[PDB]
RNA sequence: AAACUCCAGUUGACACAAAAUAGACUACGAAAGUGGCUUUAACAUAUCUGAACACACAAUAGCUAAGACCCAAACUGGGAUUAGAUACCCCACUAUGCUUAGCCCUAAACCUCAACAGUUAAAUCAACAAAACUGCUCGCCAGAACACUACGAGCCACAGCUUAAAACUCAAAGGACCUGGCGGUGCUUCAUAUCCCUCUAGAGGAGCCUGUUCUGUAAUCGAUAAACCCCGAUCAACCUCACCACCUCUUGCUCAGCCUAUAUACCGCCAUCUUCAGCAAACCCUGAUGAAGGCUACAAAGUAAGCGCAAGUACCCACGUAAAGACGUUAGGUCAAGGUGUAGCCCAUGAGGUGGCAAGAAAUGGGCUACAUUUUCUACCCCAGAAAACUACGAUAGCCCUUAUGAAACUUAAGGGUCGAAGGUGGAUUUAGC
């Protein structure tokens, strides 16, 4: 079982109260959505997900609360149109809970293809066939050139060995099609000496497969999570009430940066991890930020309790960024 | 600028860092189609001029 | 931002902290060190050398105890930046820097030059540093690494200091210098249809033509980043043809033949920098006759020749445009122009006949025609009349029918008829032109 990550913080943060309408742009399993419909019995809630399996769960769970929860299906970009059909263009949503990442059910079910450990079709697509033409991870690896595929790994996977892990994929695909998760994992391992398979470690300091950065990289290029995250936040702002509390959850750095640089106005094209020294050097050259539209409830990113991390290691990297619209 | 007459006075491609559009265009075309060695030290290179 | 707001400014009072200028001086001391003022004491030796351990010292940091505390400041806390943590930045503050009394005994404690005496003549001298040496004495060294380590021993030192190995391992390690490459290297001047902006017309969007890719097919090959992509072709209905299927021939058009492999064996002919100005010899001289170097015009070691540039020539000039453009670079292109080295086939990888492929789910390059009013049609070749939005502009496309060529034409070309589509001047990007 997967407990909703930081459910206690997200509930306190949004303080759901009677007379307030809320949105959920990532229903998924619905653990967070259900934790929010428990504290306040008079709450109004809206749900959304990219997975039709997740949208069916919400529809089945809608029986528990007939109108307090309203289920919707679609991507972040398509969310505004879907909600615009309802007619809530101003929205006046008190809070938008934009949980991020892959659902526990999505990656616990081997058929969905998200787990390298198990053997499933190399789908790695949050979409559940709602768009049967949407390329899957298998398609991405078999088509793109080394330079193109290396960029996917480098930019989205934070993978130093992008050229080494991409060349192995290019050679492997020629010999046979890459259609299964384990088939890819073995190819990526084959780019390195056999001992490399578990040399790398996580921040938890527990050995991880040497292809855990290629499964994350493709997952984010197949589902365009990063570009869809920028529109998703923007749409929330337009549909978010003034004085309404937004709450995001970033499990990896790339998504965390966008949430940080969006709630603070920082340009998305600035250099990453800028030090104070570099900031001085940057502006010294020019010598020769706009008003913020948010009020961060908690100034610094929250993180899961160390005890809770061991119980749910999947959510160890959950960085909660809360803000109030201005 | 003081002399001048002003008249009567009243994307995501860079965000990710990859050409996500161009990458997904090549995949669509694919979907349609289907559906070291030793080097000798130069000073030690052997010559036969003296033997000739 | 935080912090402060008994804050900040003026004025006055006020140090156990630190000592502008002088100091561009180069002094004192054994070294370490010593640069505000005064006073006291005071800077060993009438031959030199003489210690890891004796004797006495020894920056900074640090230890123990007691004081001082302006300012600085490891650490720590807060703020900020950061995906986040630490650091870099900001604020506050501590050990510590100070005094006293004990320790600790280290430094790139380095003029990286042991002390003393002597010489400037020999050879000046591997190199660099810092001109080259002689006598004499003490200390020290004997491949790299292991190793400022282990053990032993001594020490007020207890995560310490001093002295200091061996085994296993290697064929180098190392010093100086030269060249090249490279620098998130300095400065300087640059590109002239160009690196960017600026100027004009385009490409990228539409249709069509054409190449390529992919897919398809029993059914060629080669080119394929710049430097491939209307390229070998100044050109494929048969032929061409090298491909596929079937059939046929065997000293075969040839004193046979092979478009069989290898352009990474080559000649031949070229691409490319080149919208370059350099390349290769023969000598001479400098550096001690080292790797190397060789220019000063009021000239200081360079020079008599070759190739390219240049000149000259072609076109309408002496301008411009052609042509030319070395060596070298990319084992660049071409064995399928022809020839040919090497390897392979010889009833077959050779030769001949018949028929056939040469398509489009698509993607992409180049071009053509357009989207119209500076336009469309007609007359005229520039003083006109009409057209001008769903019967306008717009196909060189589709379909149908003629004609031309041919033995052969749904197929190639031209013409006519019919049809009247997308397109409404095209994002990122990009081509050409003085
Ligand atoms: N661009 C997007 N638009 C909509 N839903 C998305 C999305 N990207 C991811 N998602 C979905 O959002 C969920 C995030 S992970 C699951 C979190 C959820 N609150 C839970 O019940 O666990 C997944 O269901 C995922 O498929
Ligand atoms: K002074
Ligand atoms: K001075
Ligand atoms: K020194
Ligand atoms: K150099
Ligand atoms: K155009
Ligand atoms: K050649
Ligand atoms: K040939
Ligand atoms: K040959
Ligand atoms: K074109
Ligand atoms: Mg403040
Ligand atoms: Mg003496
Ligand atoms: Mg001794
Ligand atoms: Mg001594
Ligand atoms: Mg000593
Ligand atoms: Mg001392
Ligand atoms: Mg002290
Ligand atoms: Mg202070
Ligand atoms: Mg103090
Ligand atoms: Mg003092
Ligand atoms: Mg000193
Ligand atoms: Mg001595
Ligand atoms: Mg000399
Ligand atoms: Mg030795
Ligand atoms: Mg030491
Ligand atoms: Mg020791
Ligand atoms: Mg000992
Ligand atoms: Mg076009
Ligand atoms: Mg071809
Ligand atoms: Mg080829
Ligand atoms: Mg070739
Ligand atoms: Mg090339
Ligand atoms: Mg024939
Ligand atoms: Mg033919
Ligand atoms: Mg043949
Ligand atoms: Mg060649
Ligand atoms: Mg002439
Ligand atoms: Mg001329
Ligand atoms: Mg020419
Ligand atoms: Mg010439
Ligand atoms: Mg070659
Ligand atoms: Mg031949
Ligand atoms: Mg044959
Ligand atoms: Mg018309
Ligand atoms: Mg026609
Ligand atoms: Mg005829």
């Amino acid at each position: 079982l997967h407990i909703p990550v930081m459910v206690d913080e997200v509930v306190h943060c949004l303080s759901p109260q009677k007379g307030q309408i809320f949105l959920d742009m990532t229903f998924g399993s619905g653990g967070h959505t259900k934790a929010i419909l428990q504290k306040e019995s008079d709450i109004v809630l809206y749900a959304l997900d990219r997975d039709p399996t997740a949208y069916a769960l919400a529809e089945h769970l809608s029986e528990l609360y007939p109108k307090q929860i309203r289920a919707m299906l679609g991507q972040f970009s398509q969310a505004e149109a879907l909600l615009m059909k309802a007619g809530v263009q101003p929205g006046t949503f008190d809070g938008v809970l934009m949980d991020l990442g892959c659902s526990s059910m999505q990656l616990d079910t081997p058929e969905r293809g998200f787990s390298l450990r198990k053997d499933g079709p190399l789908d790695m697509r949050m979409d559940g066939g709602r768009y049967p033409d949407m390329p899957t991870a298998a398609d991405v690896v078999n088509a793109l050139d080394q330079q193109a595929l290396a960029s996917i790994l480098r930019t989205y996977g934070e993978e130093k060995h992008a050229k080494k892990i991409a060349s192995a994929i290019v050679q492997a695909r020629s010999i046979y099609p890459i259609t299964r998760t384990q088939q890819l994992a073995s190819i990526v391992a084959g780019a390195f000496p056999p001992s490399a398979i578990y040399t790398r470690k996580d921040l938890l300091q527990r050995s991880t497969h040497i292809a855990t950065k290629t499964f994350q990289a493709l997952r984010i290029f197949v589902n365009n999570e990063l570009n869809e995250l920028y529109t998703g936040l923007k749409t929330a702002q337009k549909f978010l009430r003034p004085g309404g509390r937004l709450v995001a959850l970033s499990f990896h750095s790339l998504e965390d940066r966008i949430v940080k640089r969006f709630l603070l106005g920082i340009s998305m094209t600035e250099r990453f991890n800028l030090s104070v020294r570099q900031q001085v050097m940057k502006t010294s050259q020019l010598g020769s930020r706009a008003p913020l539209m948010w009020e961060l409830i908690h100034k610094k990113v929250l993180s899961p309790q160390d005890q809770d991390v061991q119980d749910n290691p999947r959510g160890r990297s959950a960085k909660l960024r809360a803000a109030i619209k201005l | 600028l003081a002399v001048a007459d002003f008249g009567p006075r009243d994307t995501s491609s860079s965000l990710c860092g990859i050409d996500h559009e161009a990458l997904n265009k090549q995949i669509m075309e694919y979907k349609r189609r289907k559906d070291g060695r030793k080097r000798a030290k130069p000073r030690l290179e052997q010559d036969s001029s003296l033997k000739s």
